């Protein structure tokens, strides 16, 4: 099976700072099919990443997805006070037919 | 439908062991052959002629690599769409799915022998869309060949 | 498997092998090496640090009327270097058709798509495809753009003949296609 | 665009409901549907997944394959899933996506559907 | 009907306003932008293809001119339909309504949103037609789309 | 307005300088002056009576290889001037590239479409279509015909670069497009 | 359908006297004609628009030569099917039954006046095809217009 | 007759010897000789076997600069030329402009596609046809195999002007539509 | 090709009928009809217009407007006149014309019926 | 409004003598829609040149329209006794729909 | 691929019976058929003809015109031969065989059936 | 009419050896629509070259058609015992439809 890896476990960083997180998958992934989510408790999950490089709609300039073939990085231009979530890698094809990451926790 | 051919299944093409990689026998029933002389916007039929030239020339031509290349370069080149080898091209250098002309994938009717178009399995990061990749793309083409094939048997 | 009850899926790869004798084909070794291929006849495309040609001379005056003297291979290299953006420049083009085909490029800086180097990883991108010495999109943030042209560290490109002797899965003739419709579309009016 | 949750409830192991995510306000048939779930303390996983049009090709998570049904019905524009045989580890909160694969769209889950809490013990 | 865009309106394409002249959304149906996608006989879909290839540009790569000008001669040539591009320079040479690619005319559906394949808006002597000047034809048209939609309407 | 009842009519227009950056343009102001753009960098056409260069000299076996050099103007340039029926005499061409792109045409005769004037207008007729210097076919009685060539009074055409700031309407890359297929079709054997 | 031409049959094209080899006058429906308007693999239509283009250039343009034959390279070649033209040069060259250009084989209804689409008279070794060398390839033809006209016969 | 009882079976034959004053023709007498023409102006291509032009001369510098100059068969003469495969010898062509077009090619051998005469029979089988001088695939047994090129037992080629008049049954433009997209489609690099 | 008049007579100002111009010969549903008038002493005057096929789109003059209906049905291959409320000025010879509108070819009134006179005093 | 004026009002010329007519409007007129038409007592009105350069069918070669925007004329080559008649200009679009005309007669 | 024969045995003149080849395994209506006999010492001959896709064009031997029909029926996927007063010349050895007349295809006879036998006295 | 003639009447050569035959028309004919059958006794005709110059199906290397459009031919590599039998040529078109020659026979 393919298993994404998210690291780091945990980011404590204060507002206005910048962060930078990463997934990692087993296998080789295609980067056409890795999305990345933000979780906010009673928020559905949202759509922020798709395709690995291109934002999702109402997705402002902050969030902005990148990396290789291999390494999926997410970095947040100016972290802000109201983007504390739980944030999530995902990636479709291989077993199962959706992956997603042990999830990043980013607390002020 | 008429059929086209610059050489020798009934209705369409066929394939041979020699131009297919891992199978002994594949090919196509008359509908989906003959859309191919009508028609320039299928990579698929691209190769339909490049097989059908190249069974020809083998044959009727003695070997000789000058006069067949130049023949290639001032003949040959308008059997292959030109805005498909240039789109083709651009989907390349903007990283998307693009297609490299060699792996094709097609529904066939399980009785009938009724066969779609057959359609460019894409490539990128040098590996091919899995097969599940493109599955609601398949299933839209299912449904076009149900009211294709309704429509002319309600009719008789 | 099955889709809709009474349709089945299933896949055509074709093997481009037999096309060798009517059509030409072009394809990438590992990522330095590339070869255009004519029947049993060949180009070798090296990407090399390495130079071989040190002389300052590219003449064709007595390369045409020689002993022996390929015409199909002559046909590719004259295609391939009719392809580069502008006029090429003789003091960065070295030649030497004494034993077989043999031409160097030189692509020494001496901007990263406006030099010499840019305009030949042109001709190479349109033959063999975008697969090898790009840079996609999406790799340095989601706003970072990628350059328009191919870039390359190594120094020289050489081009010498070579007989097939099987070096590649065959991709179609669909390389040179793509040479001829570029052939002189940005020549200089000199 | 929008996802409407329904179903939801407690129940003890050995019967079980169906679940409901009854979409509208755009072409149902057009798009493949996906059910994901999260249990307390852990993070998203997913659970099922059905093809658009006909939805002849249904995908299961192994963990919970041959107990758990994924079905669709574009005629009146609504996604179930029927539960059979619950168990104490299928407590979580459940959710209803939507997302199409082909060769012009990557693939992403974009309308989410609001919580439904399942409760089993 | 499976539609193809260079870059990223459910199934077609849609306009953004610093394209559309005088307005701030108009924009098309999956039935008409997939005819664009399978012929090369209206005008209009040539001037899709170049939209879509300038925003899938302009995005993915940084601006340059001396590149992309080389990228169009040899590679951009082939989204733009030679036969119309010559005839029209014929039409433009002998004095008849001929077409620069500027505007263009189509149909509505009151409800459903159905829209035709827009056809150009033809000038002569430096001047715009009215909608007058080819009232029977689009007469014609409204004719087909009646055709069109009824076909799909009885077999529901 | 309203058609058969469930239809309504209604127009597209396409602003077309938004496509100023990938693809290039080719629009006529006044009917002496002519713009080719690509990008931000354009080129002056101009149907005067005024000479400018007065040498007869044209070499551009120095002006390529200089500092100072346009390599996407002089790409329209020479495709420009490639598109020219017959073969341009040098007699008639003047050359100045000390301060930019300038080269002028003398159009003078020293019938009517069998001259120099008439093969220079068949590469203006393309690039620019036929809005100016056309006489359509019934303004002399309903028998009378028109030549092929588009006529001028003027003598001189001048070309020389100028940076887009609006000068005119933008039209799209197609007359740009209409050049490629006519370039070299008709040279010489020379 | 809408046609067009460059010069200026209700709805369709008509040929000359002087125009056809030898009849005094033969031409063809509305229905037929608007198919060489809109497609490009039929080579009875590239006669149509090197016949069309002839008509009008003679009318609106004074003789000469050496201007005609400018434009033709430059501009009217592209109104010749590029594949058609070199797919029958391979065929002349494998000595296979090609097309000249020349002569056009047709069927046309006893009392509606309704036409096919012409295809070519091939020929080989010098010498036209018989009509029974093809009698097949005429009855796939006559069942072909069966079905056309009882679609929009029943359609109604 | 008629078919279905209600459809019947008609032919219509193109007289396009009209077509004469807008797009050119190309015609074959013979075996020996053939025919290119536009509007009244011609040329004669005939396989003599006997010389012409002793001279090894052909220079087109002074053609050009001459008061009597044909610009319709000079264009046409200049599309045949850059359509011969390879490149051509001016040791085998021998030109003289003095009185009208005439040009001499030797195709004498002094190992049968690979001449010099194939290359210029490649440029006759395009525009021509293969009509005349090609033999068919099954003349020597069932698996006889034929060449690539079309071979002549003719030594010379000369091409002259010739006012038309009616020397063959118009062909229309096909035969140069043919040879425009041969036209320096294998050029070497020079 | 022909067109056929009808209809004509005089009535008092008041009183009204409509005219009618049955062509016959050609195909109806695709041409576009016209009517023309020339009052005595005067040259002619454009009355009214009525698109083809579905007819949807009907032009008049200014000076008729409110009380000239022109309509066709392609059924009957015949062209009417709804001409009410009449008046002494209206009093003229009334012609009926065919004309095509499309990018093909130029616009005229090539096909014209006989004179119909009417007469209000 | 469109109005078009044709001068001058009346032609008196002897058989066998060139007639130039004329029709001016008041608008920028494309040349594509301007028509010719003889009305000659209890015949209909027969179309001379439509296009304001084209002979419609069975229109001898005397009849000549020509003219520019704006200026518009009509020749005849040499007046016969049958060509004795009104001759007037139209033209399609702007207001009114159709504009004719006042008419421009030609006697001996 | 395979035709079989049918039909067949021996007649006095003035009466006559048909003959049958009821192809089967392949598409009957798109090939066109033929008959052929073979006299006691001569050689091959060919007796008539019949298209495809209704059979409009029938041709027959000027020998044995008149009074031989060839048919053919599409539904049921059979061809006859009506022979009618027969003579003692026609005594011979009857074929039936399948043929294809288009570009594509040379004009060849590809498939036979048996021996069908006819004796006259 | 036209008429196939085949020349010689009868073959007689030992096996092993090269037989050619020859068929020969009164009319010029296309050499696309030239067959040849060989017919057993018993057995039906059996196709063995159709377009003058292509082997059918199951029709060994030994057979081979040729002939330019005048003279036909018809050449056995190396015959068997198994190719004794009667050696027809075939012309479609012309009249009558079906053109059959007289029949060569090959012997010991
Ligand atoms: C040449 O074309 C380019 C691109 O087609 C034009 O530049 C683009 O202009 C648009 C609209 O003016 C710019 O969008 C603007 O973006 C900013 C934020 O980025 C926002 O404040 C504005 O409301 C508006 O949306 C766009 O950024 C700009 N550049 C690109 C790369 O798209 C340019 O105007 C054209 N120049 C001429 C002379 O026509
Ligand atoms: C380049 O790709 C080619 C695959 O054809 C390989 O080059 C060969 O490498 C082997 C082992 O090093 C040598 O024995 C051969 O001589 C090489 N070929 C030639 C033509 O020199 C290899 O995979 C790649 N070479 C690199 C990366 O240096
Ligand atoms: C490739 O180009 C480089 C740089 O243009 C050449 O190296 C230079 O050669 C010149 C010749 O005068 C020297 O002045 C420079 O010092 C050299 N080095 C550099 C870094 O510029 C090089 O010679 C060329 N390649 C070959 C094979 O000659
Ligand atoms: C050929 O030479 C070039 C430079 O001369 C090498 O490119 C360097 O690659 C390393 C990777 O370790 C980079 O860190 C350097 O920055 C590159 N150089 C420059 C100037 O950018 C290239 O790797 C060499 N290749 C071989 C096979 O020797
Ligand atoms: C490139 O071609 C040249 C010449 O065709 C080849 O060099 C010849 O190789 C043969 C081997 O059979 C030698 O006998 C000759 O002496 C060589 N020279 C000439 C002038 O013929 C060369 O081998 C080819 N390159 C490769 C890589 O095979
Ligand atoms: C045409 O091109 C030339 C060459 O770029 C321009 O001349 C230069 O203009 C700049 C203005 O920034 C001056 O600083 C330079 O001294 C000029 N000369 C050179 C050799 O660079 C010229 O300006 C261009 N034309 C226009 C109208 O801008
Ligand atoms: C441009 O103009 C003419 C075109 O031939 C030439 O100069 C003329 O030469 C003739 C004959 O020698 C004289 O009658 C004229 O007076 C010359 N000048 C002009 C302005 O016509 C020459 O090719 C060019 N001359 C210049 C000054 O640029
Ligand atoms: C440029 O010069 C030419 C001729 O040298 C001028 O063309 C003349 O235009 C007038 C307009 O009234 C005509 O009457 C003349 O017949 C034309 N000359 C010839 C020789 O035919 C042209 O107008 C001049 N333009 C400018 C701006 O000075
Ligand atoms: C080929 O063209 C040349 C030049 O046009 C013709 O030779 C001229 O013929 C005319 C007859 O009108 C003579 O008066 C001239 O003296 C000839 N020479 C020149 C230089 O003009 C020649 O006749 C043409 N060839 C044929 C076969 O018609
Ligand atoms: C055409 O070419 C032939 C062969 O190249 C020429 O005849 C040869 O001339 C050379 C010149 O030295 C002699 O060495 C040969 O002996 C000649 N004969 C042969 C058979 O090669 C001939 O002269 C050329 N024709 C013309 C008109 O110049
Ligand atoms: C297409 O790309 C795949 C992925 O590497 C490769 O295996 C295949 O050979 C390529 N096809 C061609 C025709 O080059
Ligand atoms: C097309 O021509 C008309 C003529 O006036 C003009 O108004 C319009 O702007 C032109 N379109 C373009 C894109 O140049």
């Amino acid at each position: 099976d393919i298993v994404l890896t998210q690291s780091p476990g945990t980011l404590s960083l204060s507002p206005g700072e910048r962060a930078t997180l990463s997934c990692r998958a087993s296998q080789s992934v295609i980067s056409y099919y890795v999305a990345w989510y933000q979780h906010k408790g009673g928020q559905a999950p949202r759509l922020l990443i798709y395709g690995a490089s291109s934002r999702a709609t109402g997705v402002p300039d902050r969030f902005s997805g990148s990396g290789s073939g291999t390494d999926f990085t997410l970095t947040i231009s100016s972290l802000e006070p109201e983007d504390f979530a739980l944030y999530y890698c995902q990636y479709y094809g291989s077993s199962p037919l959706w992956a997603f990451g042990q999830g990043t926790k980013v607390e002020i | 439908t008429f059929t086209w051919t610059l050489s020798d299944n009934p209705g369409g093409y066929c394939l041979t062991k020699w131009m297919i990689l891992a199978a002994e026998l594949k090919c196509f029933g008359n509908t989906a052959v003959a859309k191919c002389n009508v028609n320039h916007d299928e990579e698929f039929c691209d190769m339909l002629r490049l097989i059908d030239y190249n069974k020809a020339a083998l044959s009727k031509f003695k070997p000789d690599v000058e006069s067949a290349l130049h023949l290639f370069k001032t003949t040959v080149n308008s059997l292959i769409s030109d805005q498909l080898l240039m789109r083709n091209h651009l989907r390349d250098l903007m990283c998307v799915p693009y297609c490299n002309y060699s792996k094709f994938w097609y529904l066939e009717h399980a009785k009938t022998g009724e066969t779609s178009v057959p359609k460019c399995w894409l490539v990128t990061n040098g590996a091919y869309l899995n097969e599940t990749h493109f599955s609601d793309q398949i299933e839209q083409e299912a449904d076009n060949m149900i009211t294709e094939m309704l429509r002319k048997d309600y009719i008789k | 498997d099955i889709y809709k009850g009474v349709y089945q899926f299933k896949s055509v790869e074709f093997d481009m092998s037999h096309l060798n004798l009517t059509m030409p084909n072009a394809c990438s070794a590992n990522n330095s090496h590339h070869y255009i291929s004519m029947g049993t006849s060949g180009l070798e495309l090296t990407f090399t640090n390495d130079s071989i040609i040190s002389h300052n001379f590219c003449n064709l005056t007595s390369a045409f009327n020689k002993k022996t003297f390929d015409h199909t291979l002559m046909s590719i290299v004259s295609s391939l270097h009719l392809s580069i953006r502008g006029n090429s420049n003789y003091k960065a083009v070295s030649c030497d058709f004494n034993n077989g085909i043999t031409i160097q490029y030189n692509l020494t800086f001496s901007s990263q798509c406006r030099t010499f180097r840019g305009r030949v990883l042109d001709m190479f991108r349109t033959a063999f495809g975008g697969k090898y010495m790009r840079s996609c999109w999406g790799w340095t943030g989601s706003d970072g753009k990628t350059t328009w042209c191919s870039q390359t560290s190594y120094q020289y490109l050489i081009i010498q003949n070579r007989t097939w002797e099987n070096h590649c899965t065959y991709a179609g003739p669909f390389g040179m296609s793509r040479i001829l419709l570029s052939q002189e579309k940005t020549k200089f009016l000199t | 665009v929008q996802l409407v949750q329904s179903g939801g409830g407690l129940v003890r192991p050995g019967g079980s409901l169906r679940l409901s995510c009854a979409a509208a306000g755009f072409t149902f048939k057009r798009y493949s549907m996906n059910w994901v779930r999260q249990a307390p303390g852990r993070g998203l996983e997913w659970v099922s997944s059905i093809t658009s049009r006909g939805g002849s090709k249904t995908y299961y998570a192994d963990v919970v394959k041959g107990r758990f049904t994924v079905s669709r019905d574009n005629a009146k524009q609504s996604l179930y899933l029927q539960m059979n045989s619950l168990r104490a580890e299928d407590t979580a909160i459940y959710f209803c996506a939507r997302s199409l694969h082909s060769t012009s769209q990557p693939s992403y889950m974009d309308v989410w559907g609001r919580k439904i809490t399942v409760i089993v013990s």
